[PDB]
């Protein structure tokens, strides 16, 4: 039933054209997003969700 | 008359990937595609493509430096790049249970549908294929009682969302008389540990479901069991 | 001086309370 | 006439309520009505986050479509501001930060008025077997924050009470 | 001090002025139209849908307000099976005791923040790890 509110279009007159990119976020899922400038895939990155001590282990093993 | 009253607990597991669409539920979103792209004024990726392909024509008998960095840093090379980015790129399994086959109990089973946990319990005079029960003295609450039978008996840490505290169905035998009182949770985010006990959980869909459950009494969960 | 209707009122079957719950007709049709 | 039998029969003002010639004064008033038994709680906000525009414009169609459907008093169906991200992604070999995109996430608020627990229950299964993808669901009680996000600042105000602390 | 309280006044009079100004909601830019848009719009050559093209769309539509329509009576029918299962439920409770059908009647505090998100294309791959890469908010005031 995931599929009810899917298959819809923009409703407005005056509009950019869109594509689907496929936007994977960190946690290793991907959707589809109606975007411009049509890349293939989107990547969401992160340098905020830890604190200092985490950050600069990350740091050292990359 | 003596009376016995049980609580039980319906937990649903949220589907992770979403269903695959009918082939009339495709072909509607080709039109939709089709039409939106008609209805469309311009992207700046196309009228930048279309803009280069013009002045490379231009240019072809006018030689003139138009524009020298961006040439073909609208697709062309780019959307090979793009191309290639992606090609390179690879996504999860999303058939994560055509090729095990084997465990029925392994939370990760489906993904598309809803599954519910099943536990076996071989009593003294029964030998039922049970969802999970409990027992309560009426100083407790139904609610409650689902609640530390989902942290007791499960013997895992589990995060389980109540939808509401209302109970969800209600089913009688009379042998004196017994009730038990069927409440939805939902699965938040559970770490089963000692997966490989003598417990037999399943995580099972609909038509296991009803392929499994015998009894009467259990074959109306699919009545407010939502069919997906 | 008040008198006794002969007969039904035109409107008095609806309630007049809670008029929100009740549904109406939107078109002049 | 009043001494008439048929007085009375062109009385039509009991039959409608809106009378209210008034700017744009909202009531934000509706206190949760909770007696017990006929738990029947204040308005509550329905929120659907997407990236997708015109995803989250379906799901809030469709969402109040059930709504109207299930008898169920919407008090508003709006719109949240847009919130515009700007991805800032590390250039290979480090020590670099260069703009890969922006994504525009759109918020669609149903404010419905009553409810019961069990026809909530009932809804909310609905709504999240419904749910489409990518779409972020919340439902909140309609607070004092709740309502001024959609307002704008005040910076006068804020410079004035810091003046006055 | 008569300066110092003179000033407090007019500061609480200003308070009062900007008080009593309205409270109006910051434009959305969904519902309005950037002008970056008026220039694209006379480039755009026309689609000519030819008829063949034309009636497979007829008849896709009449198969999709079919589909709709069986779709919306199938949900209504377990929406109307989940709350007649409900309502026994409910009545059962009733009859067999009246003090857990009052502390059932009643919802919990625990639902009031209510979060949840939908499925996603592709299940989550583990030990996926993100690069790099910093946020920031572009959104005007």
């Amino acid at each position: 039933d995931c599929n009810r509110a899917l298959l819809t279009r923009l409703h407005r007159q005056t509009y950019a054209r869109l594509y689907p990119v496929l936007l994977v976020k960190q946690d290793g899922s991907t959707i589809h997003i109606r975007y411009r400038e049509p890349r293939r895939m989107l990547t969401m990155p992160v340098d905020l969700d830890s604190l200092s001590p985490e950050e600069r282990r990350a740091r050292f093993r990359k | 008359s003596p009376w016995r009253l049980l609580g039980a607990l319906c937990l649903q597991r949220p589907p992770l990937v979403t269903k695959p669409l009918t082939p009339l539920q495709e072909e509607m979103a080709d039109l939709l595609q089709q039409i939106e792209i008609e209805r469309s004024l311009y992207s700046d990726h196309e009228l930048r493509a279309l803009d280069e392909a013009q002045q490379l024509a231009k240019k072809k008998s006018d030689l003139y430096e138009e524009e020298d960095e961006q040439n073909i840093l609208l697709a062309q090379d780019l959307e090979d790049m793009w191309e290639q980015k992606f090609l390179h790129f690879k996504l999860g399994a999303r058939l994560t249970e055509a090729d095990k086959k084997d465990d029925r109990t392994s939370l990760h089973r489906k993904l598309d549908r809803n599954l519910i946990l099943l536990v076996r319990e071989k009593l003294g005079d029964q030998d039922i294929w049970m969802l999970p029960q409990s027992d309560w003295q009426p100083g407790e609450t139904l609610r409650q009682t689902a609640e530390r039978t989902l942290a007791t008996l499960s013997e895992n840490n589990m995060e389980a969302k109540f939808l509401g505290n209302a109970p969800c169905g209600h089913y009688k035998f009379k042998f004196l008389g017994a009730k038990v009182f069927f409440f939805k949770a939902l699965l938040l985010t559970g770490d089963f540990s000692q997966a490989g006990k003598k417990g037999h959980h399943v995580w099972v869909s609909k038509e296991e479901l009803g392929d499994y459950l015998k009894p009467k009494y259990l074959a109306q969960v699919r009545r407010f069991l939502l069919d997906l | 001086r008040r008198a006794a209707p002969l007969g039904p009122m035109p409107n008095e079957d609806i309630d007049v309370s809670d008029l929100e719950r009740l549904k109406k007709y939107r078109s002049f049709d | 006439y009043r001494s008439k039998p048929t007085h009375g029969i062109g009385r039509y003002k009991h039959l409608v309520k809106a009378q209210e010639p008034k700017k744009k004064k909202g009531k934000v008033e509706v206190r949760p009505i909770n007696l017990g038994t006929d738990y029947e709680y204040g308005v509550l906000n329905i929120h659907l986050i997407a990236y997708d525009m015109a995803l989250a414009e379906s799901y809030a169609q469709y969402v109040h479509n059930l709504c109207n459907h299930l008898a169920i008093k919407v008090e508003e169906s709006y719109a949240m501001p847009t919130k515009t991200m700007e991805v800032l992604q590390l250039q290979e070999q480090g020590s670099k930060m260069f703009l890969d995109a922006v994504l525009t996430t759109h918020e669609r608020v149903v404010q419905i008025s009553g409810l019961s627990a069990t026809f909530a229950e009932i809804f909310l299964e609905i709504i999240h077997s419904n749910l489409p993808e990518g779409v972020k669901l919340s439902v909140r009680e309609h607070t004092e924050e709740d309502f001024k996000g959609r307002f704008k600042a005040r910076p006068e105000l804020e410079e004035l009470l810091a003046k006055l602390n | 001090p008569k300066k110092d309280q003179a000033a407090k006044d007019r500061l609480k009079k200003r308070i009062r002025r900007l008080e009593k100004a309205s409270q109006e909601l910051i434009p959305i830019e969904d519902f309005i139209t950037p002008v970056k848009f008026l220039n694209k719009e006379r480039q755009r050559p026309p689609v000519e849908l030819p008829f063949e093209e034309s009636e497979r769309r007829a008849l896709l539509l009449k198969r999709w307000s079919l589909y709709k329509q069986r779709e919306h009576e199938m949900e209504r029918s377990a929406i109307r099976s989940l709350l007649e299962a409900q309502e026994e439920a409910l009545q059962e409770l009733r009859l067999s005791s009246p003090e857990l059908h009052a502390e059932a009647t009643k919802r919990d505090p625990s639902l009031f923040p209510f979060e949840r998100q939908g499925p996603d294309y592709t299940p989550p791959i583990s030990d996926y790890q993100p690069p790099e890469g910093r946020y920031q908010d572009i959104t005007k005031v």
